[PDB]
RNA sequence: GUUUAUUAAAAACACAGCACUGUGCAAACACGAAAGUGGACGUAUACGGUGUGACGCCUGCCCGGUGCCGGGAGGUUAAU
């Protein structure tokens, strides 16, 4: 599902609330993406479905920080 | 030929039957024929997706050799079949390494005549062979999409693609609607044009050449209800509205080309 | 067989490989037992008008005595080839010689 | 970004800047390849002392290895024998796999990466200058004579 | 030939034929939040939708309104 791998971001639901005030049900969906990381620690290719805001989280820390929770997690890798 | 049948009783008096006599009169090489089972337009979710097909006569799938994987072996055609799952007829050929293949039946084809594949191939119809050896100008068929595919374009009955331009790595092909694309100058194509040109011209006389073959009857908007369609209703051939499909799409001209990939290779669109 | 008079022009690089195309051809010739005559190459010289650019192009007179089967194959490797453009073939009219 | 630089970057690297790039520049190119690594109180720590002192002198003398690379063919040419044509119109096509592989059997011992064709894929039977990416900066003018057979 | 099983078998539906429109293949369109399928293991002499309904004679005028397509000069134009 769209489950991101590193945040754990899940789609919600929330109103169309448009001029009138009409609430009309539709579902938050998180910008996932798909990419390869190079690991350096493991020195191969990881392809994780994150969100961009997980790609930043990933920009500040380190790669085998997460890998190191994914672990602690449970994550496939 | 192309044979008009005499009318005999109400229903052969427009049938007209293209009757080739140089087909082989028995059954085909077994090793390439598998199934072929029927869907009748339904997809894997058991409601119809491409409605008005159904039923017929039935049918085994021809394994016909797309590729031409074999380079520098001369090919002796063996016999010309009729494929019922395409428009035009089939050729099984003999190599010269005794493997009998099916191919695409070009127009000067007989029992008897010889080809080849590869980059040696000669600028006689029936070779296969990329698009950088041939002279620029010429009528090619079996147009592959990218090198290594198989062959995408023109190999229906009569279908044929003149090269156009050869602009370094890419080939400026005009096809038959008439729409100027680019293509891989690595890819595969066969010379000549495809046989059995006769195919249009079978009119195919009564309603059941459409039922045994698999084309279903159309309802048309009129006659249905307004709940079926966006059209119909009214007391009596009230048409009033404008002509879209049945699923709001306006139809009767409307651009739905939309995927914003394949714009590059196209030149000059269909007029 | 027939005396048939070629004319055929040359872009300059492929020029250049004219003399193994004589030989080709003159193998051509021996193939069809026939004897050559006029082995006068004419040469790169200036083009009269614009032929598919890069001007002054080399001219090459053949007039051999063939037959019909050998004269088909060698005009059909003339019209598939991009270093033969414009040949021809003319009349037997009792083959000719020096003082073109 | 605080991304610290290992490589001699021909636009903004000098060995040691800390010239503010985008995150898809540092992130797809500068890490997955080894060029650069992303500097946040520690790696500064870690290219202060045991990078900048010793391992750039050792990517010095490993351009230099590479010069000496590109210096292992003092002959610098390749007189491919291929089947061709007839009077020209070459047969196949020759790839960076058959250029890469006549250079490895003799000469240069340079992987198929690093080969460029600035000509095409030479389907011109003749002489040919073909350069190879050994270094950055020395290019390679290596003489391939196409011969027709 | 088919149709309102259980008041309407017909001029109704449908039909081969004809015309328009879309689509160069990971095609259009359709089912499916999506994956994946049908189309099709077909590919412009093919497929889908629309209108009419063998055959002979044919299909005249109008782009004012609406629908579709093209061009972006100019006006207006949200989100940032």
């Amino acid at each position: 599902s769209r489950v991101c791998q590193v945040t754990g971001k899940r789609p919600v639901t929330g109103n169309n609330r448009s001029h009138a005030l009409n609430a009309t049900k539709r579902r938050f969906l998180p910008n996932l993406h798909s990419h390869r990381f190079w690991v350096e620690s493991e020195k191969r290719f990881v392809t994780l479905r994150v969100s961009a805001k997980g790609m930043r989280v990933i920009d500040k820390k380190g790669i085998d920080t997460v890998l190191a929770e994914l672990r602690a997690r449970g994550e496939k890798y | 030929a192309v044979v008009k049948c005499k009318p005999t009783s109400p229903g052969r008096r427009h049938v007209v039957k293209v009757v080739n006599p140089e087909l082989h009169k028995g059954k085909p090489f077994a090793p390439l024929l598998e199934k072929n089972s029927k869907s009748g337009g339904r997809n894997n979710n058991g409601r119809i997706t491409t409605r008005h097909i159904g039923g017929g006569h039935k049918q085994a799938y021809r394994i016909v050799d797309f590729k031409r994987n074999k380079d520098g072996i001369p090919a002796v055609v063996e016999r010309l079949e009729y494929d019922p799952n395409r428009s035009a007829n089939i050729a099984l050929v003999l190599y010269k390494d005794g493997e009998r293949r099916y191919i695409l039946a070009p127009k000067g084809l007989k029992a008897g005549d010889q080809i080849q594949s590869g980059v040696d191939a000669a600028i006689k119809p029936g070779n296969t062979l990329p698009m950088r050896n041939i002279p620029v100008g010429s009528t090619v068929h079996n147009v592959e999409m990218k090198p290594g595919k198989g062959g995408q374009l023109a190999r229906s009955a009569g279908t044929y693609v003149q090269i156009v331009a050869r602009d370094g790595a890419y080939v400026t092909l005009r096809l038959r609607s008439g729409e100027m694309r680019k293509v891989e100058a690595d890819c595969r194509a066969t010379l000549g044009e495809v046989g059995n040109a006769e195919h249009m011209l079978r009119v195919l006389g009564k309603a059941g050449a459409a039922r045994w073959r698999g084309v279903r009857p159309t309802v048309r908007g009129t006659a249905m209800n307004p709940v079926d369609h966006p059209h119909g209703g009214g007391e009596g051939r009230n048409f009033g509205k404008h002509p879209v499909t049945p699923w709001g799409v306006q139809t009767k001209g409307k651009k739905t080309r939309s995927n914003k990939r394949t714009d590059k290779f196209i030149v000059r669109r269909r007029s | 067989m027939r005396h048939y008079e070629i004319v055929f022009m040359v872009h300059p690089d492929q020029s250049e490989q004219v003399p193994g195309m004589i030989e080709r051809y003159t193998a051509a010739i021996t193939g069809a037992e026939g004897k050559i005559h006029r082995l006068e190459d004419w040469g790169r010289r200036q083009l009269a008008y614009p032929i598919n650019k890069l001007h002054k192009a080399h001219y090459v007179l053949m007039n051999v005595e063939a037959p019909q089967e050998v004269i088909d194959e060698l005009e059909t490797t003339f019209r598939f080839n991009d270093a033969v453009i414009r040949s021809m073939v003319m009349r037997t009219k009792h083959a000719v010689t020096e003082a073109s | 970004m605080q991304v610290i630089l290992l490589d001699k970057v021909a636009n903004l690297g000098s060995l040691g800047d800390q010239v503010n790039v985008k995150a898809g520049y540092a992130r797809n190119f500068l890490v997955p390849q080894g060029k650069a690594v992303p500097a946040t109180k520690k790696n500064i720590e870690f290219f202060e002392a045991r990078r900048a002192e010793l391992e750039a002198k050792l990517a010095e003398v490993l351009a230099a290895a590479n010069a000496r690379a590109e210096k292992i063919n003092a002959l610098e040419t390749v007189t491919i024998a291929s089947k061709a044509g007839d009077e020209g119109k070459l047969f196949g096509s020759i790839g960076t796999r058959d250029i890469a592989d006549a250079v490895t059997a003799a000469g240069v011992e340079v992987a198929k990466s690093e080969v460029r064709l600035p000509n095409g894929v030479l389907r011109t039977t003749g002489e040919h200058e073909v350069s190879f990416q050994v270094h950055s900066e020395v290019f390679a003018k290596v003489i391939v004579n196409v011969v027709a057979e």
